[PDB]
């Protein structure tokens, strides 16, 4: 199979830089062009850069030109997207595509462009036929946050909300599920949080 | 420079219903037309290619057509899989641009919401800070109202929302409102209640708890 692999993603300060790269494999990209999409928080896909490997010629949107550099290597079979002098507008998902149109793309990686430090969530119980509970996820950044039930054996009735950002620029989700009440005591609830930007872990057991 | 636009920006159809998306180019892009779709928090999968072939592994549900500078994506028989939002882009010359996309909701029949009311844990108040969790859960349609009624007054931006995406099964939304308050401005006060009115209760609906009280 095709496949394309973003990484080099994180949390940068304002004006600091970051060196994205995206990973060929199944293709030789001396054959085609390598474009940067990228999508900001809740926002449309918006076309940063492309580059020819074979030879090195690049084109770039006017949001970006003279910050960011995209380039590559045929032998490493690799892109490059070199951000600098970023700006909290650069906050976004970073994908990479090839080219008649953009048919295979990568996962996709977060860079975060804030001033806000690393802080790992607290977590607390929302204690409770049908009975509902949950977790909050309280003052982290930055985003992402996971929270799994009874390490993922519990999917059925889950709501894990979108985080909002809060007045302090921290942010807060909260996750939630939907059981009868005839399994309550016959289960444990256990909501599993990892915050991988703080190297935070938490599990919480949810009990009336 | 060629711009797209893409309209509508976003439309609710119901399950078998035949959908149509347009997208008009600023100038002659001859073929170079593709259309995506994209999951929430996924890449985009490339739906149809050069304004008209459908791609690998696509169902053959997504149709694709030209009309000068007018271009136009239809999906047959919308299925529950192909809620998403959707972006057509042009590729005829540098830069290539993609249009604002539509997102497609799933539109199906009236479902009054169940609503939970979560005091603060007992973990949450010895920290000093307070969140009153009120839980919407399984409706439609997303329109919903919510007041926090603390000591029987209404409450004004103290109150954040946020709304999962249309589930993959049942179709439905579900709603989070959380008031802040300061551990002591929230011992001050008695009776908490979230009062919710929606398009499929009758009457509002209001659940509270009495602060400490089981």
């Amino acid at each position: 199979e095709v496949q394309l692999v973003e990484s080099g993603g994180g949390l940068v300060q304002p004006g600091g830089s970051l060196r994205l790269s995206c990973a060929a494999s199944g293709f030789n990209i001396k054959d085609t062009y390598i474009h940067w999409v990228r999508q900001a928080p809740g926002k449309g896909l918006e076309w940063v850069a492309r580059i020819y490997p074979t030879n090195g010629y690049t084109r770039y949107a006017d949001s970006v030109k003279g910050r960011f550099t995209i380039s590559a290597d045929t032998s490493k079979n690799t892109a490059y997207l070199q951000m600098n002098s970023l700006r909290a507008e650069d906050t976004a998902v970073y994908y990479c595509s090839r080219w008649y149109a953009m048919d295979y793309w990568g996962q996709g990686t977060l860079v975060t462009v804030s001033s806000a430090s690393t802080k790992g969530p607290s977590v607390f119980p929302l204690a409770p036929g049908t009975a509902a509970l949950g977790c909050l996820v309280k003052d982290y950044f930055p985003e992402p946050v996971t929270v799994s039930w009874n390490s993922g054996a519990l999917t059925s009735g889950v709501h894990t909300f979108p985080a909002v950002l809060q007045s302090s620029g921290l942010y807060s989700l909260s996750s939630v599920v939907t059981v009868p009440s005839s399994s309550l005591g016959t289960q444990t609830y256990i909501c599993n949080v990892n915050h991988k930007p703080s190297n935070t872990k938490v599990d919480k057991k949810v009990e009336p | 420079d060629i711009q797209m636009t893409q309209s509508p920006s976003s439309l609710s159809a119901s399950v078998g219903d035949r959908v149509t998306i347009t997208c008009r180019a600023s100038q002659d892009v001859n073929t170079a037309v593709a259309w995506y779709q994209q999951k929430p928090g996924k890449a985009p999968k490339l739906l149809i290619y050069s304004a008209s072939f459908l791609y690998s592994g696509v169902p053959s549900r997504f149709s694709g057509s030209r009309s000068g500078t007018d271009f136009t994506l239809t999906i047959s028989s919308l299925q529950p899989e192909d809620f998403a939002t959707y972006y057509c882009q042009q590729h005829y010359t540098t830069p290539p641009t993609f249009g604002q996309g539509t997102k497609v909701e799933i539109k199906r029949t009236v479902a009054a919401p169940s609503v939970f009311i979560f005091p603060p844990s007992d973990e949450q108040l010895k920290s000093g800070t307070a969140s009153v969790v009120c839980l919407l859960n399984n409706f439609y349609p997303r329109e919903a109202k919510v007041q926090w009624k603390v000591d029987n007054a209404l409450q004004s931006g103290n109150s954040q929302e946020s709304v999962t995406e249309q589930d993959s099964k049942d179709s439905t939304y579900s709603l989070s409102s959380t008031l802040t308050l300061s551990k002591a401005d929230y011992e001050k006060h008695k009776v908490y209640a979230c009062e919710v009115t929606h398009q499929g209760l009758s009457s509002p609906v209001t659940k509270s708890f009495n602060r400490g009280e089981c």
